[PDB]
């Protein structure tokens, strides 16, 4: 059972034993799908359950089989999942296929229809659009270069250019109005690699090239797509320098897009560069430079599914053997985050396997004794290390390394902010950067802020949700007020580093202690010169906290006023609370934080109207297993936890309670252990696991809430 | 005697350490023998003569020597019989040829003052002692030339000599002792030891340490061979100390037969277990330094098929890229002015370029027989050998830029012509001849007929890189010998009552305004002021912890036991270290430069309390002082963005190095003293090549003008700011023009930096 | 304090302190004289001197709190239950007694407050400070007294001479131990133990400890000084049946919980008295360290009982309270009953190897080791023992010469030896030189920071039998010549 169908080598063996249990019952088969895949988390089934229709992932955006394939003809386990496995190739190929062609009928044209161009988006999938963007503009440049082979010839270039110019403009000008959150996204995603070929191309431009075949062009990544060819798989062609690979076409479902920084291309070219000769690369560097997002980019990019093994007390070995046998067996890739973080004989016994594996794999230029069992090497196969500055010493002559010494924030910040379709990005961008520089080391140190490269991504995400939000509201404002609707006409009117300032106060200045204010704010002054922005105060909110302060004998003050500090904080804390799900109101014990949410309850209930209910949980009074929830070891019954007991009986909506607002205030200290189950809730996911299996998504009304008394212990995740 | 016991220990020591040991068996036998007295008080001085603290005024600044000279000649009189040194320094003409000559030590002036003759030695050591003060770079000569004398000429004349291995494992080793190899990274000893069992035709067996299996295979060897008497071999054998240790225990109790040898080629590496290295014959290979010699061990790695290939200029490629690699590693040994770390350029590196080579070739000329010189990929292996090899593991950019140079050099279509120059005036006028020939036997003859004479120029460096190296080295001398030679109760007190004398006594805080905390560079400076007061107040309570338990009032914590502890061994204490410092700085000069960073603290914050933010901008701070240098001309460039509501992404930064006392303190200009310029010397703000080793700038200001969005002149260059020598750290980058009729590309390849000390 | 762990600021912010600290000396006057009053109402004609003896308490206590401060030593504590101990010490040894004049209830309040004050010095400059203390005290608070009679310095108190807790002459109590000694070796162990006054005043103290109740006992002094042996001859003298557990490098810690629970039955369910002998080189985990803290403070510690173990325990207190006269049904009463039996048949004395800051160690993990123990120095043998032990062991051989002239300057290293020095006696004198110059040269290689190895007098019984050997030999050889 184990040899065939190979992809559930990562699953545990416990859990193998479970989904062999549960091999005649498919609606308990989504946890092991979930572990597995890449971005996969359920299979679309129908009433029957007999015939699996397709996939779905996280976010929701599904495949559809286009000759599903019926498990009752294969009742075998393994069958009909390598079955799912090969018709998911195949049909990713197809619409891949499809979409090529969509895109070439809309490429090489002067002029681009916004509404073809949002069908062909939303028709196929994010991995899919981008792809097809990426094989039309190669095969374009290409055909240019060749175009241009004669010597000195006229410049088609020029119109390759200019297409990704006005392809780039729309996009901008689409993504500035409302959409829905998928198709922002798969937006994002085109826009980036959009601005990453007009670069690309300007540089080709700028150097003159003339050959097809001239080293310029050849570091670029180019797609040779191959239709006529039989094999699926092998129809599209990636290749880069003299490394060339064949597409993985497994799901990604959607995942974060990283900006292609000079020193990104770099590490593309020395990893795919290792990967020919037939030997991994290590990208060593400190911590925070992208190194194992660059490999799973990389693997994203090759359609490679891509493990990250977190190196730290959690690191195991029975299930790291396996699952690497595994991952030797499907050859599919896998990144190690920081090497250096274990322990000696656990760094060398990991290192004594990594390097039996790279041996077979130079031999495969086979099989490799893994576990005493003799492993068939694909060639697809590919391994990473990161270090934290070294190599272990049987590896150094094993592995290829690069430096990770710092990341392009600048062009990082300029291509995320031009994707939120903010104008005069490069500005925007070459202020922040250095103003994020400034903070990192002139503000006083705390172990809670966080002045890193995924701070400067959120902050600007949230900016430009905050420009999307003022145009919505200059909108129904112009409705109200006139007819004049466009989009465009509020766009270059409505400034723009006064959204960036009330984004980075938004977002940052509740984290500041007392002092670090006024620090701040003459950062801003410094970078942002002559800019200000005074956030608009809630009167109506401003009045029903008096009174409720009055009714709960509270004191009250506005800014200097005594209490205005307090009431401040709990502002900042009902802006939190609008634009994120998940909080934490940290300070020492008495501070106020308790019945400044209570407050803020209470107010929110009695001006919006909605019915305000908390449940105090303390998380380290009652046992992590309490607190979640046991697992049965015979019957595998779900005695639901505390936490999951109130999200359970939220969710069922028996007294209408979904109407009502709902704060889980988690009371008490925080530490790595009981969060580890919450960290998949505080993401965009939203969605809670069980140890059972079952998935919870979480109503938008509920708001989880942490009031802790210090980060002493608090990961940074 | 002496002689076999260094001819058996330096057998298996480093090279630099074989002259260490000839020193100790030196004084050995001069205690030894009862003729000449004992020279305490010379050598004393000799192994102590740096920790002696001197004063600005006890310097005179005589005409010809150095201020670092000055300093050497006047503690060296401090001794009673060198007193009329200084005097004689001054009446004698003849001193000024002999303190530039090329080899001081063969012909050392006569200068030390005494009553009656010398013995030879005392000559010796007086000449000993006037080389360490005058040209510390012949030390590892004169040393050398000292036990010559002592012990006679002929006493290292062995080590030169190749290792003759053969008589070493025949006899004079027992069959119980495994003859151990441990080699350097980038060599291999196993062809040695090969050869010799060839010759001797001796079978044996070599097994290699991987896993389980070549552990099984070892030891089936090892119980084979300890009944039938023949060799073992293994290969990397340190990847496993725990089955190391076992051999050990296993070999302890164990009768070997006579002829049974047992050889371990190994790294030298911490992890090795102690035990086997007590109870085993060690040997030590390290590489030839030359880069001849780097050519021909790399001629011979690859095979002699591999070169000779369909394109015939394929073996110009290989020779190219030979060159390339050799001098990079012969780069590495000059790690402060070659690089700015030692990177690890193994034999790796050059197997992959090698491959990339092959490939790219092999792409371009499609089995034909010849290939023109332009249609070679030169961009391809400039980038790749530029970004993915050879890159790698460069992390700083400067380095990287320093990469690009020698590729963009070395690898063009110019290279293939008669008169391609791989060096640019290696000696006064010469330089070095790219080879014509077109097939590998040329390359290989034309690099066997190499002059064998190299200069620090014939890789890039100024010839003066020689001289810092043997200076290192010489200290490194000094150093190894001092560690080589209650009591220390008395010394720690006399010492810990010195450096409460000597440290300042308390530093001042600065006063907090509303103004002052709207100027940036308040804030900075009073953060470095809080730091600076913290650490000192720890240092004071920790040394008055100290002197008071060498009076025995207090008794020794655990946290005092290990201060204690690295004090009177000498290592920098880490509760004090909070800032950064060069590694191997030691506890005095550590405390010196406290001393000093105290000092530029209290009179910075004098002058804050005597004005304000104001005069604050005024102050010739010097960088090398300041905890944290970056952040002081980040909060000039904050200073003077708030000044001029300017955006700080739109500034850039000029330099204007001119006198002390012709500065304009304009108000965008900041003055900054102590930068140091290594390999150049700088006059009306315009770099010029030089021999000289560290020119002092005399006032560095710092102006913050806006981005002006014009493309550099092809005459500035970008040259790096390093706190310190080992150039470990980086604060900023400046920007400096050229004189005329320089190569920027000479500027680049001679690792010229702006030193903060 | 060791063992502590500051609360959580967000606790402390709800439950408000009170610190209650040690008592005033006013208040200690009152406290204490309510309950000397007490007991002075037992024997009439010296219920005049109730107050002043309060007076002396209260003062002694207050200048041995003042001056052993805790920062020398980490066992310098002196509480209020110091001197409640010294109060119920009185009070049992004035029970039985029905008359007695001033000067033997003085002699029972300095017999009591050397106990207690003085028992747990570790230098001697310290004991012979408290004895000035208390003679000053007792010279200021009680002057019309008889000094020599109420504070004859061997002050030794036993009820193995009489029916009654009096006073014992050492002497008499040296033929007393002596013949109990001859029946030890007759019965039990045969090794030679030579009677110095130390050992007169550790077996006192030992049997004051074990006929207590509760009684647990904390032996620290040099290796091979007898802390063992004496206490084995205690509790053979006592009547309890000694037990150390046997350690080794297997022995986990689930060997030890069986011994506990194999002493614990024994000591709870048969009415069996124990004396539990414990080691420092018996103790491989701190496990073993707080088990045992927890079982001398609570008296019973719940983690020995569970299960089968549980069930069985049960069963044996059941047959115990039916032989005993006691009907207990359910296992909560029969739990209790066998922590009480536990309690008062459980005497556990363990011995600690002299280290100061091990001792801090010691006390850090182990709170009630430190606090409901009794800590006596046993030290090592002074020059007079060493002199005892010298004279008794070469008493066989001819150790005598006619010819021996004394010398007119003698080192008189022992104080009490005789002006004219015996051959025997002189040479005694030498061994307890050489003894004393080892430790003086270990104390010198101590002082330049080389690795030492500390002398115990096990090294100085090795030196005694090594001599017997040469002589015995040597001379036999040469006689037979002769
Ligand atoms: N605006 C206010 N005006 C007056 N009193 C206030 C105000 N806010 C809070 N308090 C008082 O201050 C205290 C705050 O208690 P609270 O439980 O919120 O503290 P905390 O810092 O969150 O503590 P913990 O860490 O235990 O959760 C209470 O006594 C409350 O009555
Ligand atoms: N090339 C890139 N483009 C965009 N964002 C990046 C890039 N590299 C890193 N980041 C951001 O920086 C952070 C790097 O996190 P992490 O992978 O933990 O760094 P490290 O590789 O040092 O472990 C991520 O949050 C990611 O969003
Ligand atoms: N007072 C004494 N007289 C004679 N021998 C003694 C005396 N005290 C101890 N010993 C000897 O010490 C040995 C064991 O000492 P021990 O009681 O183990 O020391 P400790 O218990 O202090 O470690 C016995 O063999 C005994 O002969």
């Amino acid at each position: 059972e184990r040899s065939s169908f190979p992809r559930f080598y990562f699953v545990g063996d416990e859990d193998l034993l479970e989904i062999i249990g549960n091999s005649k019952n498919v609606a308990k088969l989504q946890k092991h799908f979930k572990k597995m895949f890449a971005g996969v988390s359920s299979i679309i089934l129908n009433e029957d359950n007999s015939v699996v229709l397709g996939i779905s992932s996280r976010e929701g955006e599904e495949v559809m089989f286009k000759t599903p394939v019926s498990i009752t003809e294969h009742p075998k386990i393994n069958e009909w999942l390598t079955l799912v496995e090969k018709e998911m190739r195949v049909t990713l190929a197809k619409l891949l296929a499809e979409s090529v062609t969509e895109v070439e009928i809309f490429g090489k044209a002067t002029s681009i229809d916004p509404n073809t161009y949002i069908t062909w988006i939303d028709k196929y999938q994010a991995q899919l659009v981008v792809l097809s963007a990426q094989i039309a503009w190669s095969e374009n440049v290409e055909t240019a270069l060749s175009s241009m082979g004669g010597g000195g010839d006229a410049a088609p270039l020029h119109s390759v250019l200019s297409n990704v110019e006005v392809t780039l403009n729309v996009l901008a000008d689409s993504v500035l109005m409302e959409q829905p959150p998928l198709r922002r996204r798969k937006l994002e995603h085109l826009i980036t690699e959009l601005v990453h070929q007009r670069d690309v191309t300007r540089s080709l431009i700028k150097s003159k090239i003339d050959n097809a075949k001239s080293f310029e062009w050849l570091s670029q990544m180019r797609f040779y797509f191959d239709p006529k060819q039989t094999d699926v798989l092998q129809q599209l062609s990636i290749q880069m320098a003299n490394a060339k690979f064949n597409y993985g076409f497994e799901y990604l479902g959607v995942q974060d897009k990283l900006v292609q920084t000079p020193l990104t291309d770099r590490c593309y070219l020395t990893m795919t560069q290792a990967l020919e000769a037939r030997l991994g690369g290590s990208p060593f560097g400190p911590a925070g430079t992208g190194k194992t997002e660059s490999v799973k980019a990389l693997g994203h990019q090759l359609g490679r599914f891509v493990l990250v093994f977190n190196c730290d007390e959690t690191f195991d070995f029975q299930a790291m053997g396996r699952i690497f046998v595994g991952l030797c067996q499907v050859g599919a890739w896998g990144c190690f985050d920081e090497f250096n973080r274990l322990e000696e004989r656990m760094l060398s016994a990991v290192s004594q396997q990594v390097q039996c594996i790279q041996e077979a794999l130079r031999e495969h230029s086979i099989t490799c004794e893994l576990l005493n069992k003799q492993v068939k090497v694909s060639p697809d196969m590919a391994i990473f290390i990161t270090m934290n500055p070294n190599l272990p010493d049987n590896l150094k002559k094993l592995f290829r390394s690069l430096a990770m010494t710092k990341p392009d924030r600048q062009l990082i910040a300029q291509v995320m902010l031009y994707s939120q379709g903010f104008r005069t990005a490069e500005v925007l961008a070459n202020k922040i950067v250095p103003f994020f520089k400034l903070c990192d080391e002139q503000l006083s140190s705390q172990s809670h802020y966080d002045f890193g490269l995924r701070a400067l991504k959120s902050v600007l995400v949230s900016a430009g949700n905050v420009k999307r939000e003022r145009i919505q509201k200059i909108k129904r404002e112009k409705e109200e007020r006139g007819e004049a609707v466009d989009e465009g006409e509020i766009a270059e009117n409505l400034p723009e580093q006064e959204i960036l300032i009330q984004s980075v106060c938004e977002t940052m200045v509740p984290k500041l202690v007392a002092e670090d204010i006024p620090l701040l704010f003459s950062l801003l002054s410094d970078v942002f010169p002559g800019v200000q922005y005074h956030r608009g105060e809630m009167t109506a909110l401003r009045e029903e906290l008096k009174k409720v302060c009055q009714e709960m004998y509270l004191t009250y003050g506005d800014g200097e006023e005594v209490g205005g500090m307090w009431v401040e904080k709990v502002l900042q804390l009902y802006q939190i609370t609008q634009i994120n799900h998940g909080l934490m109101m940290v300070g020492p014990s008495g501070s106020g934080k308790s019945m400044a949410w209570r407050v803020l309850l209470k107010a929110l209930e009695r001006l919006e109207g909605v019915e305000g209910v908390a449940h105090i949980i303390d998380p380290k009074a009652i046992s992590k297993d309490h607190l979640y929830g046991t697992l049965d070891p015979n019957t595998r019954e779900w005695t639901d936890g505390l936490f999951t007991h109130v999200l359970r009986k939220i969710i069922d909506s028996v007294r209408g309670e979904l109407q009502k607002r709902q704060w889980i205030v988690f009371d008490g200290d925080v530490d790595p252990e009981w969060v580890e189950n919450l960290n998949s809730v505080l993401d965009d996911n939203k969605l809670l696991t069980l140890p059972n299996g079952e998935r919870l998504s979480l109503p938008p009304n509920v708001r989880i809430m942490f009031e802790v008394q210090d980060l002493k212990y608090a990961t940074l995740a | 005697l002496f002689q076999v016991a260094f001819n058996r220990v330096a057998r298996g020591m480093l090279h630099q350490d074989h002259i260490t040991f000839a020193m100790l068996l030196a004084r050995i036998k001069l205690k030894g023998t009862v003729g000449e007295p004992t020279y305490d008080a010379e050598f004393q001085h000799f192994l102590r003569g740096n920790e002696i603290v001197l004063s600005a005024g006890s310097t005179p600044r005589i005409q010809g020597l150095t201020v670092e000279q000055a300093e050497a000649v006047v503690r060296l009189s401090c001794l009673p019989a060198f007193k009329d040194l200084i005097a004689k320094v001054q009446a004698d003409e003849q001193f000024g040829i002999w303190l530039d000559s090329s080899s001081p030590e063969q012909t050392v002036p006569y200068l030390w003052s005494e009553e009656t003759p010398a013995t030879p030695i005392g000559q010796a050591i007086h000449r000993l002692l006037l080389i360490q003060a005058f040209r510390p770079d012949r030390l590892l000569a004169m040393a050398h030339m000292f036990v010559s004398t002592n012990l006679g000429e002929s006493f290292m004349s062995i080590m030169e000599q190749p290792l003759d291995l053969t008589h070493i494992v025949g006899t004079e080793v027992k069959p119980n002792t495994p003859v151990l190899m441990c080699s350097v990274p980038g060599y291999d000893a196993s062809g040695h030891v090969e050869d010799l069992a060839a010759e001797q035709n001796t079978q044996i067996t070599s097994i290699a340490i991987g896993s389980a299996e070549g552990f099984n295979q070892a030891d089936k060897a090892i119980n084979t061979a300890v009944k039938s008497g023949r060799w073992v071999m293994l290969k990397n054998v340190h990847l496993a100390p725990g089955w190391l240790m076992q051999l050990e225990k296993k070999l302890h109790s164990l009768q070997p037969h006579a002829c049974f040898r047992l050889f371990l080629t190994m790294e030298i590496n911490p992890k090795v277990p102690v035990n086997l290295l007590r109870a085993g014959r060690i040997f030590v290979f390290e590489p030839p330094p030359g880069v001849k010699a780097n050519m021909l061990r790399t001629f011979s790695s690859i095979p002699v098929s591999r070169i000779c290939k369909s394109p015939n200029e394929r073996a110009r490629l290989y020779f190219l890229l030979a060159w390339f690699h050799a001098i990079i590693q012969e780069r590495l040994r000059y790690a402060p002015l070659g690089w700015s770390k030692k990177y690890e350029f193994g034999e790796s590196d050059l197997r992959s370029a090698c491959d990339t080579v092959d490939t790219w070739l092999d792409d371009t000329a499609k089995g034909r027989q010849n290939i023109s010189p332009d249609k070679i990929p030169w961009s391809a292996l400039k980038t790749l050998m530029a970004q993915s090899i050879y890159g790698g593991r460069v992390d700083n950019e400067f380095d990287q830029r320093l990469l690009n140079t020698f590729l963009e050099r070395l690898f063009t279509t110019r290279s293939f012509d008669s008169e391609f120059k791989l060096a640019c005036k290696v000696d006064g006028h010469k330089d070095i001849q790219m080879p014509d020939g077109i097939r590998r036997e040329e390359f290989v003859q034309w690099v066997e007929l190499l002059p064998d004479t190299q200069t620090p120029s014939w890789l890039g460096l100024p010839n003066n890189a020689e001289r810092v190296l043997l200076t290192t080295q010489g200290v490194d001398m000094i150093s190894k010998m001092l560690k080589m030679q209650p009591a220390w109760m008395r010394t720690l007190h006399t010492t810990a009552s010195n450096w409460l004398h000597l440290i300042p006594q308390t530093l001042s805080h600065l006063k907090r305004t509303v103004e002052n905390i709207k100027d940036p560079l308040f804030r900075f400076f009073e953060r470095e002021v809080k730091m600076g007061a913290k650490l000192l107040q720890d240092v004071r309570q920790d040394l008055a912890d100290v002197v008071q338990v060498c009076e025995g009032k207090k008794k020794q914590t655990n946290y005092l036991r290990t201060l204690i502890n690295e004090l009177v061994k000498g290592i920098l204490p880490r509760s004090w270290s909070h800032y950064t410092v060069p590694a191997g700085m030691t506890v005095i000069q550590w405390v010196s430069d406290f001393s000093e960073r105290i000092k530029q603290l209290q009179n910075i914050s004098l002058a804050a309390a005597s004005g304000g933010a104001k005069e604050l901008k005024n102050i010739h701070v010097c960088l090398g002082g300041l905890f944290v240098p970056e952040a002081y001309i980040t909060a000039t460039r904050q200073y003077v963005a708030q000044a001029n509501s300017w955006s700080l992404e739109e500034l850039c930064l000029e330099v204007n190095v001119t006198t002390s006392q012709g500065a304009t303190l304009d108000a965008c200009s900041f003055g900054v003293t102590g930068l140091k310029l290594q390999g150049a010397t700088c006059n009306n703000n315009k770099l010029s090549l030089s021999n000289a080793i560290s020119t002092a700038l005399p006032l560095t200001q710092l102006r913050w003008v806006k981005q002006t969005n014009t493309e550099k002149k092809a005459s500035v260059v970008t040259l790096p700011v390093y706190l310190n020598f080992t150039r470990a750290d980086l604060i900023f980058t400046v920007d400096f023009e050229i004189a005329t009729k320089e190569d920027p590309r000479s500027f680049y390849e001679r690792g010229v930096a702006v030193l903060c000390t | 304090d060791p063992g502590r762990k500051p609360l959580s600021h967000r606790f402390l912010r709800h439950v408000p302190v009170v610190y209650v600290d040690y008592p005033g000396p006013a208040s200690l006057t009152q406290i204490y004289g309510t309950f000397n009053r007490a007991m002075l109402r037992l024997i009439p004609s010296l219920r005049t001197y109730a107050e002043p003896l309060t007076a002396a308490m209260v003062e002694f206590y207050t200048m041995s709190q003042e001056r052993f401060t805790q920062d020398t030593q980490p066992h310098y504590i002196y509480s209020p239950r110091e001197m409640t101990r010294w109060v119920r010490g009185i009070f049992e040894a004035l029970r039985p007694l029905e008359t007695l004049p001033v000067e033997g209830l003085i002699r029972i309040w300095a017999h009591e407050a050397l106990r207690l004050f003085q028992d747990r010095l570790v230098e001697d400059e310290e004991r012979r400070w408290t004895d000035e203390n208390i003679d000053t005290v007792a010279l200021k608070h009680f002057p019309n007294i008889d000094r020599e009679k109420a504070m004859s310095r061997p002050i030794l108190y036993s009820n193995w001479l009489s029916k009654d807790y009096i006073p014992v002459d050492q002497e008499e109590l040296r033929d007393y131990v002596k013949a109990r000694l001859k029946v030890f070796y007759e019965e039990e162990l045969d090794v030679p133990l030579v009677l110095f006054n130390e050992v007169l005043d550790h077996v006192l103290r030992i049997d004051r400890i074990f006929r207590q109740p509760q009684g647990h006992l904390l032996l620290i002094g040099v290796s091979g000084a007898g802390k063992t042996t004496l206490s084995r001859f205690v509790a053979w003298m006592n009547g309890l049946s000694v037990y150390q557990i046997k350690v080794h490098r297997k022995y986990t810690g689930e060997d030890f919980d069986e011994d506990l629970r194999t002493v614990l039955r024994r000591s709870g369910c048969k009415n069996e008295k124990i004396a539990f002998i414990m080691d420092e080189s018996n103790v491989l985990d701190s496990g073993f360290l707080e088990r045992m803290n927890t079982l001398l403070a609570n008296g019973e510690v719940p983690g020995l009982f569970e299960g089968d173990e549980y069930a069985t325990l049960m069963t044996q207190c059941k047959e115990g309270a039916q032989k005993e006269g006691l009907m207990l049904d359910s296992h909560e009463e029969l739990y209790k009953w066998f922590t009480s039996q536990v309690i008062r048949n459980l005497h556990v004395v363990f011995t600690m190897n002299p280290s100061s800051e091990g001792l801090k160690d010691r006390a850090a993990t182990s709170p009630a080791l430190f606090n409901r123990c009794v800590l006596n120095w046993f030290g090592d043998w002074s020059t007079e023992a060493l002199y005892q032990v010298g004279k008794e062991f070469t008493s066989k051989m001819d150790l005598e010469k006619p010819n021996y002239i004394v010398p007119d300057y003698m080192p008189v290293v022992y104080d009490k030896l005789p002006q004219p020095p015996s051959h025997r006696e002189a040479i005694v004198n030498s061994c307890v030189f050489v003894h004393q110059t080892l430790h003086q040269a270990n104390a010198r290689l101590a002082k330049r920071g080389g690795r030492t190895m500390a002398i115990t007098p096990r090294h100085y019984l090795d030196f005694i039998n090594h001599y017997a050997n040469l002589f015995h030999e040597k001379r036999s050889e040469l006689e037979e010549q002769q």
